[PDB]
This record gives structure tokens, sequence and C-alpha cells, in this order.
């Protein structure tokens, strides 16, 4: 079945650096667009990174822009987010979704449809 | 010729070889249907760093 685990939470003070991971297991890791999106405590959702199919990132949200890099991998099949700057405003669940469309299957290339969902982590800071 | 000699006797001789000769060239194969995804590479949206 479909799993995907992420991990790397824990209270870091600002100003360091994380990495989570997200590892998918069930199904070709190459034929599907990842997504990296937040969830900030109590609030709605906010997207925060992406990579389509040939490990090209699609752009990062508009105030993140700057320290967070994304990074792929389809021989372990992981997707990793480098985290740099990391401020008070950065305390959130972070979930790693994955596309619906498989790539050439019907113009462009399919990047819509998060369907599947891990249970995020808790990266918080704070000092 | 085949004599090597130019007095030839009463008689039937076998010379040479008669052989039709081909017309054209011929190549089969069964419709081609795998082809290598390189499109997907080379028309990609978005390349790696
Ligand atoms: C292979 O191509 C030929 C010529 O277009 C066609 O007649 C044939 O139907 C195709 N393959 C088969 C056996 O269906």
């Amino acid at each position: 079945q479909v799993q995907l685990l992420e991990s790397g939470g824990g209270l870091v003070q600002p100003g360091r650096s994380l990495r989570l991971s997200c590892a998918a297991s069930g199904f070709t890791f190459d034929d599907y667009a990842m997504h990296w999106v937040r969830q900030a405590p109590g609030k709605g959702l906010e997207w925060v990174s992406g990579v389509s199919w040939n490990s090209g990132t699609i752009g990062y949200a508009d105030s993140v822009k700057g320290r967070f890099t994304i990074s792929r991998d389809n021989a372990k099949n992981s997707l990793y987010l480098h985290m740099r700057s990391l401020r008070a405003e950065d305390t959130a669940l972070y979930y790693c979704a994955k596309a619906v469309e498989m790539v050439r299957g019907l113009g462009a290339d399919p990047e819509y449809g998060m369907d599947v969902w891990g249970q995020g982590t808790t990266v918080t800071v704070s000092s | 010729c085949t004599l090597k000699s130019f007095t030839v006797e009463k008689g039937i001789y076998q010379t040479s070889n008669f052989r039709v000769q081909p017309t054209e060239s011929i190549v089969r194969f069964p419709n081609i249907t795998n082809l290598c995804p390189f499109d997907e590479v080379f028309n990609a949206t978005r390349f790696a760093s």
C-alpha cells in the first residue's frame, strides 16, 4: 500500500538549519510530482514547494523564497527539504503530497491533485 | 574457349552457367510499436539543476 513517511521534526533555535525527509513506498516514484505543504498551528494550509517528475523544481512560496531548498532522489525514492534562516514564524506541520496524473497520460505536464498525504511532523522554533 | 582449342569436333558440349539475376531488394519487419520515451527528456517543462 502507498506510504509517505516524513521525519526531521524537533525544536531548533532561530537561525539554524533543518533537513526534512519524505520517503515514498508503493508506487513508481518517477511518475509523480511531489509537493511539500505546510500547515500553520490552528490555521489554514499554505503551499511551500514542489518538484516535478524530472527533478525540476517548480518554485517556492512568495514569502519563503530565499532560504528553502528542495531536492529529490528517484534512486532511493527520497525527497528532501533543506531549510535555512529558520525564524519563529516557521513553526507548523509539514505534509508531503503526491500528484494524481501520471506523466504523458493526458497539453502540458500535470502538477495538480495532491491526493495522498502522509502524517506530517511537528517542526517548531523557539528560544 | 572451354575446350582450349580452335577446331571443335561434332558433338554436344556443356559450357557455362545460366543463372537469372535478382531485380531489387526486400526488407521486412513488423509494425514498429515500441518507442523510446525521449520526448519526455528533451521536451520536459523543467530540467533539474
Ligand atoms: C501495420 O501497418 C500496415 C500498413 O499500414 C497495416 O496494414 C497493418 O494493419 C499494421 N499492422 C497490423 C497487422 O495491424
